[PDB]
């Protein structure tokens, strides 16, 4: 019966001396092993979907698991150096540098030592009057643009090489500039405000283009070099193209869109929603994919991010004084790690090093998360 | 039949129940008269250049109005007016919306007891503007007291001559939850539940919008139409 | 401080916004005096034995009231009164709820302008019952006109003697969306949006509860307290 | 490498002459086959979780699938015999009989022929004045109890053997009796109404017990012989025990519970919810399990049922004039089969025959669903 | 533009200036509505079969109305109700004139008859609905909110609200018949209250004393 | 008993039934009080020297007033006031008519309920003027509401000291056809028949006075 | 000029400043018109034969009224009405006092604004009674609102025919201390000082009349 | 039970019955509240430094008030404001009596002073808040809704609403000083409006003519 069937299958597979073994469908033994490997990958919890998917080069003696030793779960450094709050924090494009923007007057650069993956203050920048609320790094990490709260009528452009303030910009006193986005060309940026200003500006401080009629909250310049995604007030994200003056609709929601981020593949959008949690939208099909369950977020600006290898994990902050991490196939959270006292608003993930994470709190801590000891 | 688009341009600081019950009443009356077919209503908050007393910035009010009209199936929150640098008169915004609707429904201004009474305030309205508004687009007013509106129409002459375009709508289920009382109750620390939609209320307490400092923000400054005229 | 539980026993046919704004106002006033601490409110619809005119069966009203108070965190819809075979006087239900609360907060009756004015209608209230209610439990009334309540308290003698237990609460943000007008508007076919919670409204048109046949269902029948007394 | 590892595993498994085969962990080849079989079962769509789960007696030459030939998808008979509406329809406990309750005066018994699985009218019962809205069969299918709409003050008990009306029951004219439930002893029944009556009655027409204070909508007598589950007005399902006068709370919801059914194992509760769809609750843990997505149901009484082998499929009606079927592991519907004109309210499944289904409509059809041709 | 005929059915004991002002106001409003055209107005005094109090014989009132309307150009007085020996109803009279008269007839009244609709159990609701639906109503009042208030409360009137027109009057003119009779009883002069010919007639015949 | 002559002033733009009814009510009250015998009434339209208030030329109003009173018997129209090159205070008119009559019945002024109010506004009337008017001739006030006139008399000191020479007559018929309302009705082309004497209506229609 | 004697009736349970102020206002008005000379005022409390309305015995009220008017000069308390075994209509009281005075000044009744209203309710007053009262003696009505009294006179035919014998006096001080309100204040133990003469307050406190 | 002293700061030209009725009503209400005890009431006429119109020399008013309050058992008249040669403020006077007087002082007024709080830019908001918070207010008004209306509109008053008591008066007594002066000017008798001793004093000295 089953034993004879298994013996027959093994004898067929060994044909690739079975002539004496016979006395004593297409290739079928292999596909059973492939299905077992597929189930093994499915049951894996902290999986990684690159070089491990769409492959048939896995061992068979021991069941497949992925290591969670390289996974941020243990706090290491509490960079208590600011005074009032740490509103924002973001890693550079190269992974070497971190920039944390506080509440009073400071954006601080922390350099990591690749020998030991530990951070140290490098240089400090002052002069901001109403605080720092958004930071955008240049594509080559040579300049950073820093913008303050909703009533900041000017923005400061810096020079990370030295710390000197290059030409600041201010079109008018009655203005608001909250969001910024760099261009892939690395020589222009698009700034936008809540009042209605939606500009297109040169590095030296000139103005190249502008629009009217749209109250933009968050911007993002696509890889095509021409399209800019903007968040509206009617709970939409729309694509705007200059030199064509054209606009198109790709996302519509039922609540304010507080913040959004776009993956490096330019395919998915991860966005926070007020009175709900975190949503994921596919722009090609304009279809909602996931609705991750559980974040205490009312009408408050809370940023989230992608992370892991091949953009596999989704990290976010909340008002529970905790930090949430998700795997991109599950409703429920993976690890509700705690440690903060006040609220957490600008959690971030290292782009290059896959095991460094930053959590900026409301009490002035920039707690750094890495592998467990 | 003819198609009617109602347009309401006021303050909406903050939006309350009457600002929607007005639309419901107007739709009821116009569909019951057997001569009209209401298909849309528009809310257009006024910009910050109006320089009124204790007016919060525009985007707060726009987001409030958007939250209020989330379930309604025929009400929009268009905001072309609020973004203009300079103050826009009522005739200009009416013309803008009407000519946008073409490039066909007729747009009709939605009013109350206060504006028909404000027509008589000196140096607040140009007579050419008044006759244009009353005899080119229309005017609908819903009032607690019908005879006050009829008397006010009777005393003047342009309103009487163009009186076939002014429809007075009576209402018997009383509601006078005005904005000033809402703000006063909110400043003290009372509860404004069941007078505003819940989302607006939660958004109000979250941001702490209304207080004495926001209240005493425009004292003695001449109102925008008066200064221009 | 002392703990007070508000109890409202009326008709609720159907429930509207004022029946909840009353609770909000009462809680505000009691907590603002620095001598009380409101912890609960109870809605108790009256049974079908009341034999009022145009009263729909009890379970419809109970389900309506349950739908209305879905989001409130301190209001319950207890329904012991409605299930009794015979009509129960106000003193009996007050006593039942008070003695259930023990086997400690004190229960206080929530009232309006109509009931205080109904105290004067002959053969509608037993004097011993009136003095018991006013001098053993309490009485809270919210009114459009404060002087009317004060005058009515002044004219009598038992109310004056026990006047330290009667708290008159004034309200300045007007709402008079009474039940009769709601039913009249619903019969014609108008819209009652933004006067009732949405679930109640949807339930009402789903079941088609209110019509002329239901409205004219108890004509000439003596009201239950009058017949018993 | 992999080839040598596979050869080594096969050689080890064949040890249960490999001595010459060697020249030319515990048992590991078997568990790979078991995992492949588990994945095969997982990928199966119209699965059956009995005698196929917790077993290791499946063939390995051809991939596992379950038949669809035995699955209700094609209408066969349209029993257009009533006049106004068909409010209810239910199969007997033995599977031989069907009882359909109309709107005007009739409950009709249809007998199935086991040779051809086809239905024919057997006997008719008249006398009901306000219509029939609920039917309950005796445990041995010897009597059925029929109750009308919300203002029916009397209930009719019949005799399926002959059709003679045994003692009808009416305690008082000012009464309402809508729901009924038999006892496992087969000699008593619990009836209940919207007004507040909640009785415990003998077969001959006497009254044994009653309660007060509860407006029951739907009842269900458990297998323990003492406990009765009742649906309240405060959106709850509570357990009541007589001879102890005790009550306990096991289910709480946020909307009216329009109807509910309990599985033969007495473990799960399948219940409709107004302004949402169909929910499944585990009574032991008092935990919601599934929230099946998509049924057009407002404030209207719509009945659903379990079905399939080992209570595997979940069938329900809706106001879309369609009928929905679900597999008990998925959010989305399996087959949104259509055919009706007016609304569908009392869909039912045959208890014994696993391929017979009844759909009662609002236009007077009792459409019978069976295997596709 | 439809052709409409106005009908007044009152006691007219006696006739004063306010009734003719009512006719003028109703015609002005109806022509200014933009969809109507008034062609004829009829005054029909109530007969003496009513057996009321203070009601003089019908021939005197008919002669008074004939004197009053002599100078008008479009108002006429009909003398059929006075000659009937049995008290007929309003609906019967409206039907009779409609058949005798194509233009449609309409009824002239005030705020008194609209209120008198709503007294407890006096008129038959079928009679009210035939009067309102088949013929119509023009309700010229000195107060505007009260007529709409009465229409709102009454279900039949609200159901047939399209056939009722209320005309606001903004000139105070309250020359009721009772006040005129009281003034005449004591010898007070009523000149310029009543037309000259009919005042001279009353002074000559000593109708009230 | 004593004789008395009633004199009324104003603009009369145009004339309405209200003014004629005012003479009739004043005459009835004076004859009924049992101490006087009214013998004459005089109407004095204002001339073309007053500040314009939409006022048509004097001769139009004068002939209108004559057409109104043609049927009456004891009412006359005096054109002396209209034929003057300078505006005259009403005290001068009272004095002139009294002097003409002497060349002797007392002249009593006729006024509405608004003159009593105007007596109190500051810097409009001289104290000696009001003293002369109320002490030498007197007033008759015909009002729709009598309580307000009594209140106006009560506050003013001169009127209280001379309260015996002021009479108040109640009007129990509610008709106040104000000249402004009828002018507005004329402007819109409406019909004012039965509110103004027939001859005056015919004349107004013929000449097309207001437009 | 002619003489006149003012007579007032009622119950006076108790007596307040309102009644004395009514006497003073009537005297001032009557002397101010320059046709009369008031010489006396009489108060006549009702006796213990009327239907009970919470009325204390007659002698209590009589001595209270005497205590009130002890300081006054031209006001007297007549106890003939109280010392009778049968209730008397006010016409008989008027006749008796007029006969006593003759054994000659005219007697004028004093009444408030409520007697005019009571004159009109059906089946309470005989036509001949009102005719005699208004034609032979006359009334003086002291009212807070004068328009309503004039309206009440205007409708009633007998009063209009005899309107020359009815006088109306306006009260410009708003104080109406009704006996019912002050009785209620006494019942609850509150203080009524400065609303009633001091001697009467002391007497009421001493005997504890109302409780 | 706290000890409270009532203070009246008015012109008192002249004194009439309503002021003493006010004192009686305020004492009755305060004792019947259940938490208070009145021990003394003070009347302090305004001095002659005001330089107003119709204000007679202060010594005459002081003598009048002394005559009026002679028979009372718990009311006294204070004569400090009259003797001051410079016009002092209300808050200064309240402070002076509080230091001279432990019982707390409170102010007696009507509906006129509560309204006069809200005139545009006359008082200083700090002054109003010290008066209301430190001392208190008793507002014996003939109208009840109006006082609460004024308290509701004013933010300071609503903030300090616990130190303001409004007492309803249900007996019409409107004997204002202006009406008394007008009556005295023309020789009208004012007996039973004003206490007997002070009326005799005024008649003897011919204060108003
Ligand atoms: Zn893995
Ligand atoms: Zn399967």
């Amino acid at each position: 019966q089953s034993d004879e069937d298994v013996i027959r299958l093994i004898g067929q597979h060994l044909n690739g001396t079975v002539d004496l073994l016979m006395q004593e469908p297409p290739r079928r033994l292999q596909t059973l092993l492939r299905q077992a490997v597929e189930l093994q990958r499915d049951r894996c919890l902290y999986h990684n979907t690159k070089l491990d998917n769409n492959l048939d080069s896995v061992s068979l003696l021991i069941d497949h698991v992925c290591s969670r030793r390289q996974f941020p779960c243990y706090t290491q450094q509490i960079l208590t150096e600011h005074c009032n709050e740490v509103w924002f924090c973001k890693f550079s494009n190269d992974g070497t540098k971190l920039a944390t923007g506080s509440k009073d007057t400071t954006v601080i650069i922390w350099q990591v030592d690749p020998d030991t993956h530990l951070l140290k203050l490098l240089k400090t920048l002052e002069g901001h009057a109403y605080g720092v609320s958004y930071i955008a790094w240049s594509p080559d990490d040579n300049y950073l643009v820093a913008c303050g709260p909703d009533d900041c009528s000017e923005l400061w452009l810096w020079n990370v090489q030295t710390g000197e303030l290059r030409t600041k910009m201010s079109q008018s006193h009655e203005d608001s500039l909250t969001s910024v986005a760099w261009n892939p060309d690395g020589k222009r940026f698009v700034t936008g405000g809540q009042r209605g200003q939606f500009y297109q500006c040169d590095l030296d401080g000139n103005l190249l283009d502008s629009w009217e009629g749209v109250r933009v909250q968050c911007l993002w310049c696509l890889s095509d070099g021409k399209t800019v995604l903007a968040s509206d007030t009617h709970q939409r994200i729309r694509g705007y193209n200059f030199e064509d003056l054209t606009d198109r609709n790709i996302v519509q929601e039922d609540h304010p869109i507080m913040s959004f981020t776009i993956s490096k593949n330019g395919r998915l959008a991860l966005l926070n929603v007020a009175t709900q949690g975190v949503h994921l939208w596919d722009l090609q099909d304009r279809v909602l994919v996931r609705k991750y369950q559980g974040v205490t977020q009312g009408f408050y600006t809370i940023h989230s991010c992608f992370g892991g290898h091949n953009e596999d994990f989704i990290a976010s902050g909340s008002e529970d004084h905790k930090v949430y991490i998700w795997h991109k196939r599950s409703e429920l959270p993976i690890a509700e790690l705690t440690g903060h006292t006040r609220t957490v608003n600008c959690v971030s993930w290292n782009p290059q090093i896959p095991s460094m994470m930053a959590s900026a709190s409301d009490d002035g801590t920039v707690r750094i998360w890495g592998p467990a000891p | 039949k003819t198609e009617v688009v109602l347009l309401a341009c006021g303050s909406f600081n903050p939006i309350t129940n009457m600002h929607l019950r007005l639309f419901e009443l107007a739709k009821d009356y116009m569909n019951g008269t057997g001569r009209y077919t209401v298909v849309k209503g528009i809310i257009s908050p006024v910009g910050d250049a109006y320089k009124k007393k204790g007016l919060i910035p525009a985007y707060h009010r726009v987001i409030m109005a958007e939250l209020a009209t989330k379930n309604s199936k025929w009400v929009e929150v268009d905001t072309w007016e609020s973004l203009q640098k300079e103050w826009k008169e009522t005739l200009k915004v009416l013309r803008h919306h009407q000519e946008k609707l073409e490039a066909v429904p007729k747009v009709k201004l939605l009013c109350g007891a206060d504006l028909l009474e404000s027509f008589a305030v000196p140096n607040l309205w140009k007579s050419e503007d008044i006759t244009q508004i009353v005899a080119n687009y229309g005017l609908i007013c819903v009032t607690r007291a019908g005879n006050d509106a009829q008397k006010f129409i009777y005393e003047s002459d342009v309103l009487w001559k163009h009186r076939s375009n002014i429809h007075v709508v009576n209402e018997w289920i009383a509601n006078d939850i005005s904005s000033t009382k809402i703000r006063r109750a909110l400043r003290r620390g009372q509860s404004i539940r069941y007078l505003v939609p819940d989302l607006v209320q939660e958004y109000i307490e979250k941001h702490n919008l209304y207080s004495s400092e926001s209240e005493d923000r425009n004292a003695g400054v001449i109102l925008a139409p008066l200064q221009r005229n």
